[PDB]
C-alpha cells in the first residue's frame, strides 16, 4: 500500500510508514519495479526477515532524477535545507 | 535493470561545501617492531 500507491502526499510531508511487529521483507519488491538510484547507506538488504526494531521513521518522496546527489548522510542542498535533512549518521535505504 | 551499478562513485570535491565535507589528505605510516635486525632510526652518538 505504501510502496505501490498511485498517489502520495506532499514530498515534504512524509507518510508514517511504521514498519513494526512484522517481517520487513520488501526485497521481493525489488523485482516489481526497476529500482534505480539505489543507495543503502547503513544496511543493504537483498533480503530482510530477521531483526525486530522499535523505530523505523520510514519516508515517502517524489523527486527528480538529477537531484539524488543531495540525498546522502549529512548532506546539504535543496532537499536537506528545504525538504528533509539527512543526519550525519543516516543508516537507511534511499530507494528511488 | 537489476541492482547492478558501477562500483566506483566520483566524489564531488566542491570548494563551497562545509569543513566536514571538504576533502582531506591522509598519510598513514605502518611499521612492524618485531624483526631483530633493523635498518632505520634516528642518529645517536656511538660509544666503544
Amino acid at each position: 500500500e505504501v510502496f505501490n500507491a498511485t498517489r502520495f502526499a506532499s514530498v515534504y510531508a512524509w507518510n508514517r510508514t511504521r514498519i513494526s511487529n512484522c517481517v520487513a521483507d520488501y526485497s521481493v519488491l525489488y523485482n516489481f519495479a526497476p529500482f534505480f538510484a539505489f543507495k543503502c547507506y547503513g544496511v543493504s538488504p537483498t533480503k530482510l526477515n530477521d531483526l525486530c526494531f522499535t523505530n523505523v521513521y520510514a519516508d515517502s518522496f517524489v523527486i527528480k532524477g538529477n537531484e539524488v546527489s543531495q540525498i546522502a548522510p549529512g548532506q546539504t542542498g535543496n532537499i536537506a535545507d528545504y525538504n528533509y535533512k539527512l543526519p550525519d549518521d543516516f543508516t537507511g535505504c534511499v530507494i528511488a | 535493470g537489476p541492482n547492478c551499478y558501477f562500483p566506483l562513485q566520483s566524489y564531488g570535491f566542491r570548494p563551497t561545501y562545509g569543513v566536514g565535507h571538504q576533502p582531506y589528505r591522509v598519510v598513514v605510516l605502518s611499521f612492524e617492531l618485531l624483526h631483530a635486525p633493523a635498518t632505520v632510526c634516528g642518529p645517536k652518538k656511538s660509544t666503544n
